[PDB]
């Protein structure tokens, strides 16, 4: 049967636990990303010389 | 009428 | 073009019922006149009757023997006297707004249908006198 | 379309509206005059709709046969009012239609008449002028349609469906009793065949 | 002064994700919006699971 | 009646207005001479009262203009009453809104009657003018 | 309410209000302004249903022996969008629409020296329909309005029942209007009845 | 300013301007004037190219039998665009449209001079080659 | 395959798309020009697909019999356009197929023609060129497929299924009325049998 789940906010950063133990909002990798409270995942602000 | 997504406040950290 | 407030029908001497196609707010706004040698206006309850709200029943049958070829049903909506006048303390109602709009609409229609009281073009390309005399033409050359 | 809201309220029309209101459990209103009662206004609109619809079906009491419609002597136009629920010929195929609010002869392609035409016509009548059985059917059908649109109760739907069927049956009994139709001597064809 | 009390039903037609409803008023009359509500036809081809 | 005339050779300015007008721009005052002259308001006539107009200058039959016509021309495009939401509905504004259309209708009942009309005997009363270009 | 008035209401505004009433909604006082979706939706369906029922073909609206005159210069007869049905007066029809113009498929020509005679259905106003047909249009328009813009399934069961009754009463009007006879009115049998 | 105006017909032209304001397209009446008068239908014979212009689907002219076209505003009097319903929110738009629609009928009422005899420069009654009947 | 979205929008095609959009409860669009409206673009694509499908079925009004397809004088090739919904012989078994976008005689195994071939052909026509009944069926079928694919409402599915059947019936009535088919004298075989 067709099933569907959505992850409202990718705000959990990364987790090093097995995938069966992770929260839906935690990923595996997140490099140069910003976890905003109201804008979700963003690129980190650019490095200004 | 297909079932609705269960409202999960969920959490963070180690589980 | 075609007048909708003035309806005139042939008088055969045996038919006493005539249709009212136009709208009206009061039976006094409907004027019944017999046309012939002269134009005789009929009275509301002694010469005719409103059999239905769309039908006028004559008490007596009129025809060419009586000297009347046609009968005319014409709406004449009051212009000085309005049926609805709003006051400062009165509840605004849908019926009052409708009657106020319709009365002005009838007065506007009768002005636009006033080609009956003049010489205007009928359905054909002919100027129509509608069975009345062009008096005071006097000499011609 | 004839206005239903713009004349004096009659006892039967007021009774009809309160009957329609009762179908969904609304209490009766004292007057049909505007009191911002949306339910009563809705009921009167459906009442007028059903009143026009059942009359337009055609019955011996309301089908007028041999009626003369007279033209205007200066325009030769016969008005086809919106209150003409049905307009037919007295016999055979009908030839008159509505074109621009006037009677139009589709066979001769003309709307000009030098003399009156004879038609089988149904003209809109007041709900007062309806026979008692037909008044009950109009109210029953209006009550059913009122509940369907503005309450939607399925239990009320089933009972009003049965009531309408009974109401229509009793109007059909009125139709035959009023009609007094005979297939032997009241028949257009068989009566000629009965002569010896 | 013309003040109304009750419910005003208005058509909001189409996808809920692409319907913007806003209330404007620049008149000298007061407004007191108690609440709101909507109805629509909803369908999902998959279960919440 | 919405159209009236006054011919006054002597020194006079005041003309009583028979008809009711909603705005002063509705009343138009012209001079019926060899050719009609349309007069502006400020330069030529002041509204001494709502009922009467005091036309400046004699403008008598000593000049060609002789009689003076007081004509009501209500503007169809302009509405004196425009209903706005959030505004108190006034019985006055409801009443006047109907009147402006009625005044236009009144003016129409006289414009068509002007060229040819019907008398009190129910006959088309000609002014003594031949029916020229008539086709047989 | 005083006075014995005799006034009418616009039938299209009444028709839309019946369509709005079918889904339980309050009536509207006007149908213009282009800012009411319900008015726009109901009017579009009412026009669409009115157009669709007229195109089915009835004795009262099928005009027979109608001549369509060509243009004097281009010799083209416009195939109107308001021609719900265009057929030959007898036999197999030969005219089709090709780029908005009448096209004779048999002769493969858009050009006509004189007017052609066709059996045509031309769109009429909702006001020009018979009362039973107007009821059927409104009933059908209300049914498709509920399916498209309300969606209540118990209303569909009601309006399906009402449309079926609305259609049969129009079929009664068709037979009464046509006055069709298979003995003498028949095109073929009337010839067989000659002795 | 006029609610009725006439354009001369040539086979070249198909677009004609509407100067007046109309509440509904059905209020505009298109007629062909020649030896015979022919009222045109909304879609088969013309269309509304814009809010202010009418484009005919077919060109007309003296060859067809019509030398002039007429664009006339006929506001419906029986079928009113506004009908106030009990228990409905009274909107100022409804009041304005009701006031405008009756104004349009009265505005057309004072344009009946076109459908009348007319007066000459000499002050006579000039029938434009039209018979007087009844 | 002919592009449906690359020409001016007709009033009927815009009306057709709005009708399809209404089937799932989408509000009408003023224009068919690209405004990033995915629903309207989806509706127009299904409208074109149903337009090709019903036309390809074959009807008396759109089956062109005896059409001559002319070859290029220097290549002797007759193009078999993708707008040829059906290409047949005028009689008997058909011998022409599509091979590489050009007409191919499968019996003679040649794609070279010195003169035009006579074929019974269906060529794609605009939805504007369809009869009113066929336009209604196309819209009804497009609306049904649109709802099935992009909304999937089962209640809408049932009603649109009924509407398509009624719409196809009315197109079937149009086909016979337009066709005027007779099995006695309009028949290929029986008409010869009636000669005495």
């Amino acid at each position: 049967a067709l099933i569907s789940q959505s992850i409202k906010n990718l705000k959990g950063g990364i987790s090093q636990q097995p995938d069966i133990l992770r929260y839906p909002d935690q990923g595996s990798r997140q490099v140069n990303g910003w976890s905003s409270e109201t804008e979700g995942l963003q690129k980190r602000p650019p490095l200004v010389f | 009428k297909k079932s609705l997504s269960v409202a999960r406040s969920s959490g963070g950290g180690i589980n | 073009n075609v007048i909708k407030t003035v309806l005139t029908y042939q008088l055969d001497g045996s038919n006493r019922d005539f249709n009212i196609p136009f709208e009206y707010l009061a039976r006094k706004f409907v004027v019944v006149t017999l046309i012939g040698v002269d134009r005789k206006v009929l009275t509301i309850n002694t010469d005719y009757r409103f059999a239905t709200r769309t039908t006028i029943s004559l008490t007596k049958a009129w025809g060419p023997a009586d000297g009347y070829t046609t009968i005319e049903l014409r709406r004449v909506t009051s212009t000085t006297d309005r049926l609805v006048d709003f006051t400062d303390g009165s509840i605004l109602r849908a019926y009052d707004l409708n009657v106020a709009q319709i009365q002005t609409m009838h007065v506007a229609e009768e002005a636009r249908d006033l080609t009956t009281d003049t010489i205007g073009v009928n359905n054909d390309g002919h100027l129509d006198a509608r069975g009345r005399r062009i008096v005071n033409l006097a000499n011609a050359v | 379309m004839r206005s239903y809201d713009m004349n004096v309220e009659t006892a039967a029309e007021l009774s009809a509206v309160n009957d329609i209101l009762a179908s969904i459990g609304e209490p009766p209103v004292s007057t049909l005059e505007g009191d911002a009662n949306a339910d009563a206004a809705n009921a009167r609109r459906i009442l007028n709709k059903i009143n026009r619809q059942i009359q337009s079906r055609g019955w011996t009491f309301n089908i007028e046969e041999g009626i003369t419609l007279l033209p205007d002597v200066y325009s030769n136009l016969i008005v086809y009012s919106d209150d003409y629920l049905s307009l037919m010929s007295t016999s055979g195929q009908s030839i008159y239609v509505n074109r621009g609010g006037y009677v139009y002869d589709r066979t001769s392609q003309s709307d000009r008449f030098d003399s009156g035409i004879t038609v089988n016509i149904i003209r809109l009548r007041d709900y007062d002028e309806m026979p008692e059985c037909f008044r009950y059917w109009i109210v029953t059908k209006a009550s059913r349609q009122f509940n369907n649109r503005f309450f939607g109760a399925p239990e009320v739907e089933g009972v009003l469906q049965e009531e309408e069927d009974e109401a229509r049956r009793l109007c059909m009994e009125y139709e035959m009793d009023y009609g007094g139709y005979n297939m032997l001597d009241g028949d257009a064809f068989t009566s000629g065949l009965l002569t010896r | 002064l013309n003040l109304g009390t009750g419910q005003y039903r208005f058509p909001v037609v189409g996808n809920a994700k692409f319907n913007t409803v806003y209330i404007l008023s620049d008149e000298t009359t007061p407004l007191n919006i108690i609440g709101c509500g909507w109805e629509g036809n909803y369908l999902r081809r998959s279960s919440g699971i």
